[PDB]
């Protein structure tokens, strides 16, 4: 897992991370990793929490 | 919106960062990182009969005591480096300064 | 009275009391 | 028995989360940023005190 | 090629103390560990199929 490609396409409005610091994401080992995808309204991004 | 749901534990895991590996050492107080778990101690050989599915070992106090290296399947014992209190036996400073 | 035969030099009753009364690394 | 049991309980208290995210200090240090790592260590410190 | 060829009978028995597995993959020795997991209850109301 290299998250530099994540920051390649990086016009993000919000990239807040809850349990992990984004800068240290390359310093850990992960298991049971899932990636989800959907589309919502602009004001509903705060509701995803 | 795209969400990532990593789950973290004290586990060997399967997804890992791009960091490079390094040769191991024995019988020397070193600090080690095994698949995200960081600990300082002495690495020694093991006589413990680790089951093939098992990865770590825990003592009565629930502390990491043995670990199986991911790159080479071997069981190694963790023993924290020696430590202890220090006391100073001295007579009165009036009498002398030796300790 | 003390028993010279025993290396610890303890009376038989003292020996019995010593024997009748009876993880450390984790605490240490 | 009283002495041994008190020592055992004191040792066992080290495994309590005490309201933090992890009961081990190293993972908190190596997983989070200092501004929130300070809060987590604050919880652990007050519990152990 | 679906054919019905099996006839089955049921009896009920006591399971005694069978059906204990290793809950996780952590090595432990000389301990008494309490776990909460999906276990078959002791002396169960078990079903024998013939
Ligand atoms: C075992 O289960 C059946 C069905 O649940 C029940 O009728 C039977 O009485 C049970 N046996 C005992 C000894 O309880």
């Amino acid at each position: 897992a290299d998250y530099s490609v994540i920051y390649n396409f990086a016009p993000f409005f919000a990239f807040k991370c809850y349990g992990v610091s984004p800068t240290k994401l390359n310093d850990l080992c992960f298991t049971n990793v899932y990636a989800d995808s959907f589309v919502i309204r602009g004001n509903e991004v705060s509701q995803i929490a | 919106v795209v969400v990532l749901s990593f789950e973290l534990l004290h586990a060997p895991a399967t997804v890992c960062g791009p960091k490079k590996s390094t040769n191991l050492v024995k019988n020397k107080c070193v600090n080690f990182n095994f698949n995200g778990l960081t600990g300082t101690g002495v690495l020694t050989e093991s006589n413990k009969k680790f089951l093939p599915f098992q990865q770590f070992g825990r003592d009565i106090a629930d502390t990491t005591d043995a670990v199986r290296d991911p790159q080479t399947l071997e069981i190694l014992d963790i023993t924290p480096c020696s430590f202890g209190g220090v006391s100073v036996i001295t007579p009165g400073t009036n009498t002398s300064n030796q300790v | 009275l003390p028993d010279p035969s025993k290396p610890s030099k303890r009376s038989p009753i003292e020996d019995l009391l010593f024997n009748k009364v009876t993880l450390i690394c984790a605490q240490k | 028995n009283h002495n041994a049991q008190a020592l055992n309980t004191l040792v066992k208290q080290l495994s309590s989360k005490f309201g933090a995210i992890s009961s081990v200090l190293n993972d908190i240090l190596s997983r989070l940023d200092p501004p929130e790592a300070e809060v987590q260590i604050d919880r652990l410190i007050t519990g152990r005190l | 090629q679906c054919v019905n060829l099996i006839t089955r009978t049921q009896s009920y028995t006591n399971s005694f103390t069978r059906g204990v597995y290793y809950p996780d993959k952590v090595f432990r020795s000389s301990v008494l560990h309490s776990t909460q997991d999906l276990f078959l209850p002791f002396f169960s109301n078990v079903t024998w199929f013939h």
